């Protein structure tokens, strides 16, 4: 049973680890896709502004 | 932040104050005229305390605090939002006091002289200001076009003004104040929206779709034929995406809600729409001018930031006046800043600093002696 313990605690430590490195995964794809919808989105109103501009016309 | 003792140009225009120092060419602080009050009350701590906000910060948060327009068609309702918008201008965005430099505002045409007693009361007694002058839109709004002939059409958000200037001379008499504009325009947005069946009836969803107006709604070129296209549509109905996600679909209603202001009679009003009112006023001016003043006209105000307006004013003046002379209306680009660009070159000359009121000879006069020395 101490031997058997020994390797549950070292694999969930090792599963403890993973959860964390891929919190920090996520956290970063979704700060990338933040940047880049905010670069669309401004996108899109520059496009509206230009659309009114041209029939302003 | 300013080495230049020169007045601080704020124009106070319905809908977007617009504040900025002389000499500039564009106004730095510009934020919408509301003022967002708590509507409830929080047993949370820690929280601001400030029990008035104004500004962008009201803006940034419009379902907590109750909305109120600070001015109305003209007339100015509450003094403390008053008190609250020029408090806030002076000690959150500009950082400087009013105790160093004049202060040149911008009134609309044929406003109430208790609007203007107060305002100059809470200028002189309350704030410690050197000077104060009282400036009507439409002469500074002419100064920044580069002219000094022709009819100015100031559409601001809740009154148009049709001021006509030839020869560089004003008619107060001429002066027509009319109280159609954004806000009856948005109204008659939003009950044909209901129409259309999404229904709203709070005040934040009116300043959105104001904005969605601003960004999409613009002017006919021909009212009717464009209905009977629009009946079958394809690329003449769009949608658009609401901030929130929301997919709104919007077709002819676009071009219909500027109408409004061609025909008054959408809203039950005998009133005339504002060509066949500019129209009357050109009648009522003197012929010999008359042909200055439709090759002059210029336009004014943030509601003219729409596509399609200087096409429709000459086909309507076409078909109003006779076709034989020439009638080229001139729209200067970035019109609606013009006015307070005026402002800006308006204070830079000596002469108009020897032309302000000191507070000394006001206190002795008083205020209702002010209004007879300025006009
Ligand atoms: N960029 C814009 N596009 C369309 N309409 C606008 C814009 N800015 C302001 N408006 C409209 O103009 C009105 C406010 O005009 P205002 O700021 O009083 O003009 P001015 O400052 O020249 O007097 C509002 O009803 C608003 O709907
Ligand atoms: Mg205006």
């Amino acid at each position: 049973l101490s031997d058997k313990l020994k390797e549950a605690e070292t694999r969930a430590e090792f599963a403890e680890r993973s959860v964390t490195k891929l919190e920090k995964s996520i956290d970063d794809l979704e700060d990338e896709l933040y940047a880049q919808k905010l670069k669309y989105k401004a996108i899109s109103e520059e496009l509206d502004h230009a659309l009114n501009d041209m029939t302003s016309i | 932040d300013e080495d230049e003792t020169t007045a601080l140009v704020c124009d106070n225009g319905s809908g977007l104050v617009k504040a900025g120092f002389a000499g500039d060419d564009a106004p730095r602080a510009v934020f919408p005229s509301i003022v967002g009050r708590p509507r409830h009350q929080g047993v949370m701590v820690g929280m601001g305390q400030k029990d008035s906000y104004v500004g962008d910060e009201a803006q940034s948060k419009r379902g907590i605090l109750t909305l109120k327009y600070p001015i109305e068609h003209g007339i100015i309702t509450n003094w403390d939002d008053m008190e609250k918008i020029w408090h806030h201008t002076f000690y959150n965005e500009l950082r400087v006091a009013p105790e160093e430099h004049p202060t040149l505002l911008t009134e609309a045409p044929l406003n109430p002289k208790a609007n203007r007693e107060k305002m100059t009361q809470i200028m002189f007694e309350t704030f410690n200001v050197p000077a104060m002058y009282v400036a009507i839109q439409a002469v500074l709004s002419l100064y920044a076009s580069g002219r000094t002939t022709g009819i100015v059409l100031d559409s601001g958000d809740g009154v148009t003004h049709n001021v006509p200037i030839y020869e560089g001379y004003a008619l107060p008499h001429a002066i027509m104040r009319l109280d159609l504009a954004g806000r009856d325009l948005t109204d008659y947005l939003m009950k044909i929206l209901t129409e259309r069946g999404y229904s709203f009836v709070t005040t934040a969803e009116r300043e959105i779709v104001r904005d969605i107006k601003e960004k999409l709604c613009y002017v006919a070129l021909d009212f009717e034929n464009e209905m009977a296209t629009a009946a079958s549509s394809s690329s003449l109905e769009k949608s658009y995406e609401l901030p929130d996600g929301q997919v709104i679909t919007i077709g002819n209603e676009r071009f219909r809600c500027p109408e409004t202001l061609f025909q008054p009679s959408f809203i039950g009003m005998e009133s005339a729409g504002i060509h066949e009112t500019t129209y009357n006023s050109i009648m009522k001016c003197d012929i010999d001018i008359r042909k200055d003043l439709y090759a002059n006209n210029v336009m004014s105000g943030g509601t003219t930031m729409y596509p399609g307006i200087a096409d429709r004013m000459q086909k309507e003046i076409t078909a109003l006046a006779p076709s034989t002379m020439k009638i080229k209306i001139i729209a200067p680009p970035e019109r609606k800043y013009s006015v307070w660009i005026g402002g800006s070159i308006l204070a830079s000359l000596s002469t108009f600093q020897q032309m302000w009121i000191t507070k000394q000879e006001y206190d002795e006069a008083g205020p209702s002696i002010v209004h007879r020395k300025c006009f």
